[PDB]
Parts: C-alpha cells; structure tokens; sequence
C-alpha cells in the first residue's frame, strides 16, 4: 500500500486510517466517493475511471505537499480507483489525520476540490442506450 | 515524441499513443497546431498539454524526445 | 450494530460506513475521534470515558434527527465508546452518508460539535502525577 | 426517587446513585435546595440536571417516582 496510489482492485478501506494514525493526532476524518445510481434524469449503469498513471499519482501526492504546508501536523493519504465501478463502488478514498478535529475536516474537503481540479483522472458515465465522458 | 491521448480524444483517434517524429523543439502552441492539421476532427475539444507529466504554458517548448499528453477536461473523484 | 450506540467493546468501524450507504448517496464522512498521548507538551497515560448510557443514547438519535433536519437525504450513525481507553483506541466514530459532498462534511461536522455540547458523556484525563475530569 | 451521580460529583459523593423517598413533587430549584444542604461539599460545581432523560429548568417538577440526574460540563468525543 503506497500513500498516494491508483488501483484496479477493490479499496481496502480501513488500512487507510491505520497509515494516519500516531500518539499525536486525535482526529482522523476519511471520505469515501461512491458510484450513485440515479437523476441526472436517466439512471447510470456503471463508471468507467481512467487515468494517466504516473502524473495521477504524482498530482495526488502534490495534494499531499500542499495539505503539509497549508496545515502542519497532518499526515493524509490518498487512493483512485480506476477501470469500471458498479453502482456504490468507493472510486476514491481520501484519509487525513490531525492533532485537532478542524484541520483534519478543512484538509479532507481541500483534498476532494483539488482532485477534481488538477488530477488526470476522467470518469465515463454508461446507461442503457448510451455513454458520455464527463468533464468539469 | 511520444504522444498521448486520453478519455474523448482517445475515443475519437482510435488510439492511446503515437510517436511523431520532430526535427526541432516546438512551442506547446505550435504542438497543438500540428495536431488540429493532423486531426481536423478534434479542433473543437478542449485540453491542456503536459510534458514530461508536467502542465505547461502555451510558450514552453516541447523537445523531440519529451512525452506529451493531451489532458481534457478532468473528472475524478 | 445500532445505528445509536454506546458501547464498552472496542469499535469495528467499516460496519458504520455500510449501514449509510445507498444508491442515491454519492458521499460518506467518517470521523473517528482516538485518545492523543501528547496534546501541546503534555503527556496523557489513557483517558476513561463515562456516560448516562441510555440518555446519551436518546441525545445522539436527537442529532440523527436535527441532521436529517437540516441536510435532507442524509444517513448518519453515530458511536461512542466508554470505559478505559489506550492511546489511539477510537472512542467516538461518526458517520454520514449524503447524496452529495458538501452535506456529508457539514453534518458530520455539526454532528461532532453537537456531542460536544449535549450528550451526557465525560472524559477524565490521567497523566503519571495524577488525573481530572474535563469540561468544555 | 432515583438520584444518579457522575463525573466529578460522583467521585465527591463517594457514590453512583441513592433513593429519597418524596411525600410530594418539589421543582428542581427545591431539589437543589435539597441536596445542597445535605451535600455542602458540591454546593459549588456546575450542573444541570436531567428528570426522566431529559434536561429541565429550574421552574419545572420533579415528581416522586422520576429519575433524576445530576450532569455536570459534558466532554464527550
Ligand atoms: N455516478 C456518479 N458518482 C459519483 C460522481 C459522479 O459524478 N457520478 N462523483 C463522485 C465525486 O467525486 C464526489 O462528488 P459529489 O458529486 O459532490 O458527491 C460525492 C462524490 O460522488 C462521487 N461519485
Ligand atoms: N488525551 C486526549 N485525547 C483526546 C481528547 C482529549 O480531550 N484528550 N479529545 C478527543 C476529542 O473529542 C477530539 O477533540 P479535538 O480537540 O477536536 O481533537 C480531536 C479529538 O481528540 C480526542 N482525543
């Protein structure tokens, strides 16, 4: 298990947690991204997650860097999922620890908006009678 | 220079890479240039370029030998 | 499992994330409160956590209400521990599932505050020269 | 009448709970009034107290049957 990672297995999620942990943190705050099933209007039948690997990787561990320096004491790990997702599949699981509970909640919602802001990393949505990539 | 393509492009390329041959370093803008010459059929999407995994201006240089990815819009998470 | 619980036995937490999940929830935020050795120089041997069991019970169900109040579509579930606790043993866990992002971290974090403020459990600090309850 | 101690005033007290058998219901400023004179040693710590699992001001009634709960400054988490 690397901190920073890309997989094609199911996420082992709670090793995740057990990486943050030590005698000076008292919060640990992880967020889990599922597949959802419904409403854009038509029901999604599954993901397809791709990535360009490295760079992703490289890009989720800048994200850790900037969660170093924005607040101190933190220690954060981060994994995507990639290839297809059923409905409530975790694509991504993002685990911060903290001294204090603030910092851990502030870093963990940093995180989430940097992914979608910088990481290579592009979602398929499929339905029944056809398929789009999303962007944002 | 190898070539890179991801999510719509690579879809609509029928491919993930290409090597093409340059004699001389390009500017990322002219980079893009020779691609929509070469691919009329995706001068109407949107991307970013990365070099050596790196994003770029459109005023850096891309030498012969780099890796260049053609990264659209993203949407992990 | 209860969805609103005290408990003396050592926490089992990916449990919690399952019970929130659906199809239509496309987040969950798990916090985990676990006892600290070192808060700003000083030095905790182990915590002791006692509570009015079955009105702790009642007031964490009453966040579970305000939650579903103000963030509609949440699941939450929330869990404490009591007794003796280790360093980094987990004596509170939090978990809520939301259709989107922003509201599984907003109630999560109400729901943490909210314990913090009602629920009729105390802390009592030990450290090598001695021990005291805790207040706010 | 069940009063339930904890915390600190548990700790005082040197005891978890006891029984006052009450002719007739008092409110919970009486109450306090009560325990106070029979327990100086905590007539200085903060507390609110709970009948029946639910907090109470000092104008409500403590009935002779209720439970009653003395809670002192929560610090749970
Ligand atoms: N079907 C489907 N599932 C999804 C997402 C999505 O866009 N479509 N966003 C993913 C996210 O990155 C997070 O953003 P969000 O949409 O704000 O909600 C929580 C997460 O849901 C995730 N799961
Ligand atoms: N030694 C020690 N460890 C602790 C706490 C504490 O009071 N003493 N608070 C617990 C909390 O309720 C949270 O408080 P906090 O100040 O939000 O920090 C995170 C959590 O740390 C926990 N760990």
């Amino acid at each position: 298990m690397k901190q920073f990672e890309i997989v094609i297995e199911p996420i082992q999620t709670e090793q995740y947690r057990e990486f943050t942990i030590n005698e000076y943190q008292g919060a640990v705050v992880v967020f889990t991204g599922h597949v959802r099933e419904w409403t854009k209007g038509v029901k999604t039948e599954y993901l397809e997650y791709e990535a360009y690997i490295p760079m992703a990787e490289k890009k989720l561990a800048q994200i850790g860097d900037e969660i170093n320096e924005k607040w101190p004491g933190t220690i954060t790990s981060i994994v995507h999922r990639i290839g297809p997702l059923q409905i409530s599949d975790i694509a991504v699981l993002i685990a911060v620890s903290s001294p204090h509970r603030k910092d851990a909640y502030r870093a963990n919602e940093y995180a989430i908006e940097r992914i979608k802001e910088i990481v290579p990393i592009w979602k398929k949505e499929i339905w029944e009678d056809g398929s789009k990539w999303q962007g944002h | 220079m190898k070539v890179l393509y991801f999510a719509e492009i690579k879809d609509i390329l029928q491919k993930a890479q290409e090597d093409i041959v340059l004699e001389q370093a390009l500017t990322v803008q002219q980079f893009e240039d020779l691609l929509f010459e070469r691919y009329p059929q995706i001068n109407n999407k949107k991307f970013q370029v990365a070099v050596n995994e790196e994003f770029v201006q459109k005023s850096d240089f891309i030498q012969p030998n780099d890796t260049v990815a053609l990264i659209p819009p993203v949407s992990g998470g």
